[PDB]
């Protein structure tokens, strides 16, 4: 009879052929940055007094 | 993947096998068979050499 035996073999490593294609992050607008606030402004001026002739 | 393989060999499980020789003479005339005897002792006679066909 023939006894059971192992075929001594091993697997040689190979690098898989894998690639990553294009993609978009998907965002299209930013976040609002600003508030509409009343803003004080004054032209140069000089202050007098007014009198109406009675 | 690539296989790294080396040749392998199996071990046999040879059990003893014995043939037989049926050529025992009953009459001592002619050379067809072998004359018989009473007490067996090892006189150093062996068969020939031949390969078993397996």
């Amino acid at each position: 009879s023939v006894n059971t035996a192992n075929a001594n073999l091993s697997i040689n490593t190979s690098s898989t052929g894998i690639s990553i294609q294009s993609a978009s992050t998907g965002l299209t607008v930013t976040s609002n940055a600003g508030n509409g606030q009343a803003f004080q402004h004054d032209q140069p001026y000089l202050v007098f007094r007014v009198f109406v002739k009675v | 993947h690539t296989i790294n393989q080396t040749p392998h060999s199996h071990s046999i499980s040879d059990p003893g096998h014995a043939h037989g020789v049926p050529f025992g003479a009953a009459v001592d005339n002619g050379n067809n068979a072998f004359d018989t005897g009473g007490s067996p002792y090892n006189n150093g006679i062996g068969t020939t050499q031949n390969q078993t066909g397996i």
